[PDB]
């Protein structure tokens, strides 16, 4: 009405499950071992941004 | 004469032993071919242009085999 306030957005990101073929250049294990550190870094930067 | 008999069994084993290679060849070729067409159907012009260009060389191998086996069976100098 008049003040400053924060309002959340609980947006749910739709996921196209797979590409029509979805080739791998790597193995199914190496890709996860190289991907989950990336999501770890993303979550750490989010826990710094929202904390800040 | 036994020479014609040897020539006949020769031609038989010749056309037989010929196509084991070419068979598995065309096989793995066409297998990876269709599994690649699954990945990208919009390349089929030169897909065929390369597929046929390899199957032509394989069929060249085995027509070489068959035609030699016939050259033994048909009019031949040693018989």
């Amino acid at each position: 009405e008049g003040k400053l306030t924060v309002e959340r957005d609980m947006i749910k990101t739709e996921t196209p499950a797979f590409s029509p073929i979805l080739e791998f250049e790597q193995d199914p294990a190496q890709i996860l071992d190289a991907l989950l550190p990336l999501y770890l870094n993303s979550q750490i930067l989010r826990a710094l941004q929202e904390s800040l | 004469p036994l020479i014609a008999a040897a020539s006949v069994i020769a031609a038989g084993l010749a056309v037989g032993l010929a196509s084991i290679g070419p068979g598995v060849g065309q096989g793995t070729a066409a297998g990876q071919a269709v599994e690649g067409i699954a990945r990208q159907p919009e390349a089929e012009g030169k897909i065929r242009g390369t597929l046929l260009l390899s199957l032509a060389f394989m069929e060249a191998l085995t027509i070489y085999g068959l035609v030699v086996a016939l050259a033994l069976l048909f009019a031949n100098p040693f018989v």
